[PDB]
DNA sequence: CAGGTCAAAGGTCAG
DNA sequence: CTGACCTTTGACCTG
């Protein structure tokens, strides 16, 4: 198909579709899932308004997670571990 | 409710009232001759919120409650 | 009441 | 830890 499918609302990278309620990339989907599953807590070393784009999304975990939430990601859409 | 997991049923499937998930799961299991294993005691609880934790026990309950693999049509 | 589809859940593991 | 790549689930649909 087209090389254009969707775009990550958090960082601007390519996206195949929604994850946890929001168009997101493999990076931001994974980071959000791990954050929720492990109940990780982050702190911003700046002013809690760090810019999130593809090239600096890993610089501030606090602000990346806060943007995941602010763009609409749903904690409750993360499920329990399976093994199945 | 679904005889396997008590979720809302979508009607009879393979001989029992079943939800779309247990319906699809059963069909796939049979069509592809899936073989599963239980990592616990082959007594796993299967309800609407736990059904995906153990495929072995889910399938086992599908049969127990009366799902019929003979209603899964050949290729 | 069957069986197919596909978005979005699950998952691993090199780097 | 991250994120590219793989598998299964189940809501929705047709025949
Ligand atoms: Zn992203
Ligand atoms: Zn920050
Ligand atoms: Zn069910
Ligand atoms: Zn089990």
């Amino acid at each position: 198909g087209s090389f254009t499918k969707h775009i990550c609302a958090i960082c601007g990278d390519r996206s195949s579709g929604k994850h946890y309620g929001v168009y997101s990339c493999e990076g931001c989907k994974g980071f959000f899932k791990r954050t929720v599953r492990k109940d990780l807590t982050y702190t911003c070393r700046d002013n809690k308004d760090c810019l999130i784009d593809k090239r600096q999304r890993n610089r501030c975990q606090y602000c990346r997670y806060q943007k995941c939430l602010a763009m609409g990601m749903k904690r409750e859409a993360v499920q329990e571990e399976r093994q199945r | 409710p679904c005889f396997v997991c008590q979720d809302k049923s979508s009607g009879y499937h393979y001989g029992v009232s079943a939800c779309e998930g247990c319906k699809g799961f059963f069909r796939r299991s049979i069509q592809k001759n899936m073989v599963y294993t239980c990592h616990r005691d082959k007594n796993c609880i299967i309800n609407k919120v736990t059904r995906n934790r153990c495929q072995y026990c889910r399938l086992q309950k599908c049969f127990e409650v009366g799902m019929s693999k003979e209603s899964v049509r050949n290729d």
